[PDB]
């Protein structure tokens, strides 16, 4: 975060851990809100020979 | 009944059966008028006795295969209904009934068609199957349909605009057009299609694997 030294120290003492290391905040980690376009694949039955539904 | 059977039929009570039977093999007796066209020297029409060899037949009357037996690459021996036969079984095959159902191909009307090494297989097969568009009743779904998707589909063989894939899909497409129409012309729609996909799938996927490294 952002928070004092001080302020660090003190709230490591306060919980007995580092709460530096890891922090219910989110910042800069998560994905971006923009991704690329994905392609999906078809699936098992997508064949065009061997597939006749009376078989599956 | 054909024109030739009923045409036969005078002789034959005049000389009796058991000369005519003395002609062919057991089952395929008599004569029988052969149709030699396509890559010959001498494209003739003939009489012979039925069990013929088909090499013999064309060496002898049809004055051999253009640029001699080795340029042979195949031959349709009984119209366009009956599926093409490659050169090694054309070496040893009989112009019978049974010799040729043997050969999965079937007699028919003994009319032999031969294709040189000169000539695109493909392109030939599918103007056949064009013709089958084209002379099509339309009264049944499975003809009236199927023959025009392997129409289409036999045209973008040609050129080879499609996948090794749809290869087994027509070949399926065959299967379900022959044994299920009113008529026959759907079985020798789908007959010639079958043997292209049987004794020429290496052109067919050369084919398609240039289109695709040519178009990337
Ligand atoms: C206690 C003494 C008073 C000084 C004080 O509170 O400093 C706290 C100061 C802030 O630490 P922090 O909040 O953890 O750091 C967050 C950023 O500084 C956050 O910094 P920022 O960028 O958000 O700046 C906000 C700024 C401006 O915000 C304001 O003006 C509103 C706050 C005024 C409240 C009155 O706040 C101030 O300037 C005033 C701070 C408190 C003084 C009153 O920490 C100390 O100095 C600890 C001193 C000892 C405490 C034990
Ligand atoms: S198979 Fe025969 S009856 Fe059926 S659509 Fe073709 S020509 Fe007509």
């Amino acid at each position: 975060a952002s928070a004092t030294r001080v302020i660090q120290l003190l709230r490591n003492w306060a919980s007995g851990r580092d709460l530096q290391a890891k922090l219910q905040l989110r910042y800069q980690e998560i994905s971006k809100r923009t991704q690329p376009p994905p392609k999906l694949p078809v699936g098992p039955s997508h064949k065009l020979s061997n597939n006749y539904y009376c078989t599956r | 009944a054909n024109v030739e059977t009923v045409a036969v039929s005078p002789t034959i009570c005049r000389r009796g059966g058991a000369w005519f039977a003395s002609f062919g093999r057991e089952r395929n007796s008599g004569t029988k008028l052969f149709n030699i066209s396509g890559h010959v020297n001498h494209p003739c029409t003939v009489e012979e006795e039925m069990s013929v060899p088909l090499k013999e037949l064309i060496e002898k009357h049809a004055g051999g295969v253009i640029g001699g037996w080795d340029n042979l690459l195949a031959v349709i021996p009984g119209g366009s209904s009956t599926p093409l036969i490659p050169k090694s079984v054309c070496e040893t095959v009989l112009m019978d009934f049974d010799a040729l159902v043997q050969a999965q191909t079937g007699l028919g009307t003994a009319a032999v068609i031969v294709m040189d090494r000169s000539t695109d297989i493909v392109k030939a097969i599918a103007r056949l199957i064009e013709f089958y568009k084209h002379e099509s009743c339309g009264q049944c779904t499975p003809c009236r349909e199927g023959v025009d998707w392997m129409n289409k589909v036999m045209a973008r063989f040609v050129k080879g605009d499609a996948r090794p894939a749809e290869i087994d899909s027509l070949w399926e497409i065959s299967k379900q057009i022959e044994g299920h129409t009113i008529c026959a012309l759907g079985d020798g729609a789908a007959w010639p299609v079958q043997g292209l996909i049987r004794h020429f799938r290496p052109e067919l996927e050369e084919r398609m694997q240039q289109f695709a490294l040519q178009h990337q």
